[PDB]
RNA sequence: CGGUAGGGGAGCGUUCCGUGUUAGGGAGAAACGCGUGCGUGAGCCGCGUUGGACGAAGCGGAAGCGAGAAUGUCGGCUUG
RNA sequence: GGCCAGUGAGACGAUGGGGGAUAAGCUUCAUCGUCGAGAGGGAAACAGCCCGGAUCACCAGCUAAGGCCCCUAAAUGACC
RNA sequence: AGGGUGAAAAGAACCCCCAUCGGGGAGUGAAAUAGAACAUGAAACCGUAAGCUCUCAAGCAGUGGGAGGGGGACCAGACCCUGACCGCGUGCCUGUUGAAGAAUGAGCCGGCGACUCAUAGGCAGUGGCUUGGUUAAGGGAACCCACCGGAGCCGUAGCGA
RNA sequence: UCAAACGAGGAAAGGCUUACGGUGGAUACCUAGGCACCCAGAGACGAGGAAGGGCGUAUUAAUCGACGAAAUGCUUCGGG
């Protein structure tokens, strides 16, 4: 949980299919949201504008739920996921019918802004672990 | 023409990953375009 | 909601038999709000629930106009079973299980089964 | 008397876990899980009979290859003429783990195998 | 004797053997009539 | 087919000291 | 117990699709026991049995049962019952009275079936009234505590010599 | 003391039933997932920040009783 | 004898022959060995050829057939 | 063909994104990861994050040995994960004299899916009586059942058309 | 400084393991609905217009049930 740092937001079935909706989801993977609001301004998908609807959405969401400011605020995980598929029974000739089916994505976006502490020196204490917990939040190579 | 057996896991996260790779080089010029579209003299996009 | 709809035969649904008339002052026997007194005010004959007065809180948000204005919060009870009550006289406090003395006239009134007086109203 | 049944996935999924680190659809794939738990035991079968078989033999070439660095034709079957001869019973190729272990008691050994 | 400590003797009841259950029970796959002909097939098959 | 498994009866042993070899040295 | 098999099910009497010349099975029936709309195999046919058990196999069964049921401390002995005003008390006080729980499931039997008693013990559940019409095996062998009366000991001896 | 077709002996598991309104169980049952445990094995036993009301063992019985195959079959989801 | 199965398509190798063209991994017989139903080792690989009959474990030793330059264990062993 | 949110709709007042659908706070609830696609949710399938490792490599993808590395650890020698490299290993079933077979079958995963039932003969194993054995139909405190009900059956004598 | 030897250390999709998610509805617990026996009873109805339907009837959507221009119902006698 990171010790209350992310926003999840989750998104509805929308008309469109997943792959593309994870090309254009793994690109904006790790960018902060200016460079995000001025790619999917301008990328040329239309799996673009419910991702971009998204992002609008969830940092819009960081800045009201939270109370975060929309430049020092990275897109974390951004996973698209699997959805309903319907079923379209099209018949084609010589008397056959394929089944088309119309696929739907699971888009759920998690931002991440930075609330740091930014100590002084690295030099470690091994005294007052109750203090510990609350100085170490978001570190590296845990040891021990 | 038909296909004798299936892929893996294997071959077609590798074709899906190069797919989307091919998208993933078609943004850094969107990233350029949209940065030459801020402040500066430039004469394109009226 | 069809596996809790009313049961019909002959298209009149089946109406239930109990022992709690408007007027009265039951307390709820165990579950949830227990031992507390109250009058009841609607009753619901098809579920055996009946709903008692200022005891069971249910807060409900509802949309209140048209315009979008002012959505106000309303606090509304709920049903709770006809068996969680019983009756109670006011002059003698303990909840007390029903019965159906047939006095000198043909009418035939409830009655307290422990003390000595009757639930029936007359009436007013 | 309906007899619809959960014992084929407890059945099945400890096959699953033994097939773990099968590289695709043989760690995942039930209809190829159970070819593969088969063919993995008959291959701890035969590979832990020629475990025997290959240790051996590595025993013998690393023997052979420490008393051939003598340089004058010594070779492995007069180690064993002169380590039959001179009684000693069944060393047991553990003279070939001592004889890196320890290269100076291999070195008495053979040295005392020669006198 | 109660409900509970009543046991049959051994040999009083033997199990019925069931067939095409698996070649470990002992009439798996074929359920023991070899391979082809009349004896392998369903049906009333041969006049004694 | 024929699952079988087999436990072997192995028992560990902690040593404590060996004696009694003053005899025929051959040092080099 | 029933079950409905290929002969009775509503489902098609036709060859849905023919012989050959379709990358299919040769499926002859939709109400086929392989496809899951109907039709089994070998389900239970609604059986109404005769096993027969031999007569002085079940009576010496009986006999063994009684034989076994006193001697272990399983047996005390009543011999009389007067229930004027059957009212379940001094049916449960004397129950009480000769060493028995209510709940410890015992039973026990009388001669001619006097109506108070039947009428003061059909309501505990763990104990059901039983005569020599109704003498049965399973309620008797039970066997934690049960007792007779004298026209039972003395017809069960009646009975069940030597 | 290899073993196909096959024959015999001994067992595990499943759902229901007798004991059974059993012991146990909103202080977490069945399920689902887990094991540095035990078995010749079918399997048992134990642990679960998941789940939420049933249900063992022992001694017995009865089966719509055990799945990897039928161009099986019905749903779900892949490949191309 | 009682109860109760399968099997009744065989294959190659040696010997004894017939059919053939003393041709066939050909066909039919008679005795035997193997495979079928037999794993392992030798045969580069390779059902029937040689050794050999696998209850299981050991990071034990001695051998049969066959091998001892390297790949690949053991002799760039000795004498004609 | 499509059942099961809660115990009670108490079905989300109000704020933000916003054309909706939807999402996040807040509020109800014991549970909101029980949110109307709503009860436990497994496998195939699609993903994302962490540890080790692959771009001179020939392999039914394993297994025996195990380089290097990572993780918690307490019987710190143990356990788990990755796998430099070497030896060895001709998918499973059916069915053949003989199948890795380029003979058949199966895209995969989960369910459904096959020596069963009635009545008789025969034999075997366990009983009950051997003053030979045993009842059927039928009667019975609704059924089962106590107890009747000796009709019949089997063995008592064979030979011959 | 030069020459020669080795190719570590971080290096990508991906592979494995682990954790968390999404489609999915197997498993577990049910039921709102079925199946089969036993004991009785009934197999009646209809030109006094039947079984079955069509249309319509409620203050106001559709569907089902009830009802029939006397229509989401009426008269009488009893229960409550």
């Amino acid at each position: 949980p990171g010790k209350c740092d992310e926003i999840t937001t989750r998104g509805y079935s929308i008309s469109m299919s997943v792959d593309k909706a994870r090309r254009v989801i793994d690109q904006i993977r790790g960018r902060s949201y200016a460079e995000t609001l001025m790619i999917l301004e301008l990328m040329p998908y239309r799996a673009c504008y419910p991702i971009f609807k998204l992002i609008y959405s969830a940092a819009a969401n960081a800045s009201h739920n939270k109370q975060f400011n929309k430049a020092n605020l990275i897109i974390s995980k951004a996973e698209v996921n699997k959805g309903i598929t319907l079923k379209k029974v099209k018949p084609r000739a010589r008397g056959r019918s394929y089944m088309i089916k119309r696929p739907t994505c699971h888009i759920t976006i998690v931002l991440r802004d930075i609330t740091h502490f930014d100590s002084y020196d690295k030099f470690l204490e091994s005294l007052t672990p109750k203090k510990l917990i609350a100085l170490l939040g978001l570190m590296s190579t845990g040891r021990r | 023409a038909v296909p004798k057996k299936r892929t893996s896991i294997y071959k077609k996260r590798i074709r899906k990953n190069i797919w989307k790779k091919k998208g993933y080089w078609a943004a850094l010029k969107a990233f350029s375009l949209a940065k030459s579209l801020s402040t500066g003299n430039s004469k394109s996009f009226f | 909601r069809w596996e809790r709809k009313d049961c019909k035969p002959n298209s009149l649904p089946k109406l239930h038999k109990r022992h709690v008339k408007v007027g009265d002052t039951v307390k709820v026997i165990s579950g949830g709000e227990k031992g507390k007194i109250g009058e009841i005010s609607k009753i619901h004959k098809h579920n055996s629930t009946v709903i008692i007065k200022d005891l069971n809180f249910k807060t409900k948000h509802v949309k209140s106009k048209e315009e979008g204005e002012q959505g106000q919060i309303i606090k509304i009870e709920a049903a709770i079973h006809s068996s969680n009550v019983m009756l109670i006289l006011k002059e003698q406090e303990v909840a007390d299980r029903v019965g159906h003395k047939i006095l000198e006239d043909v009418r035939k009134v409830r009655y307290l089964i422990k003390t000595g007086e009757i639930v029936d109203t007359p009436d007013r | 008397r309906v007899k619809r049944g959960y014992i084929a996935r407890r059945r099945r999924k400890k096959i699953r876990f033994f097939a773990s680190s099968f590289r695709g659809a043989h760690s995942r794939l039930t209809r190829t899980i159970a070819q593969q738990k088969i063919r993995a035991l008959v291959s701890a079968h035969r590979d832990r009979d020629r475990q025997k078989r290959d240790f051996r033999r590595l025993w013998i070439t690393r023997i052979n290859a420490a008393i051939r660095e003598r340089g004058v034709y010594y070779n492995y079957s007069k180690f064993i003429h002169d380590l039959y001869k001179r009684q000693l019973l069944l060393n047991r190729k553990i003279l070939a783990q001592i004889a890196i272990l320890n290269p100076n008691c291999i070195y008495m050994i053979y040295n005392e195998i020669i006198k | 004797f109660r409900l509970d400590n009543l046991g049959p003797q051994p040999g009083s009841r033997k199990k019925g053997k069931r067939k095409g259950r698996g070649h470990a029970a002992g009439q798996g796959g074929s359920c023991g009539f070899g391979m082809r002909g009349q004896k392998s097939r369903s049906g009333p098959g041969i006049m004694r | 087919r024929r699952n079988i498994g087999h436990r072997q009866p192995i028992t560990r042993i902690k040593i404590t000291g060996i004696t009694g070899y003053e005899d025929y040295p051959a040092s080099t | 117990a029933s079950t409905l098999t290929r002969a009775e099910v509503r489902g098609g009497g036709r060859k849905p699709y023919p012989q050959k010349k379709t990358g299919r099975a040769r499926r002859g029936s939709q109400g086929s026991p392989l496809r899951p709309g109907g039709g089994v195999i070998f389900g239970p046919k609604p059986r109404d049995w005769t096993i027969k058990m031999n007569k002085k196999e079940r009576r010496l069964a009986l006999s063994t049962a009684i034989a076994s049921a006193v001697g272990n401390s399983f047996v005390v002995e009543e011999f009389a019952e007067n229930f004027e005003k059957p009212k379940t008390k001094d049916f449960i006080a004397a129950m009480q009275r000769w060493g028995l729980d209510p709940a410890e499931k015992s039973l026990f039997f009388l001669m001619d079936l006097v109506e108070n008693v039947e009428k003061s013990g059909r309501n505990i559940r763990t104990l059901k009234l039983l005569t020599p019409r109704s003498l049965n095996l399973f309620d008797v062998l039970n066997a934690e505590k049960l007792v007779f009366t004298e026209g039972t000991i003395q017809y069960l001896n009646q009975r069940y010599g030597v």
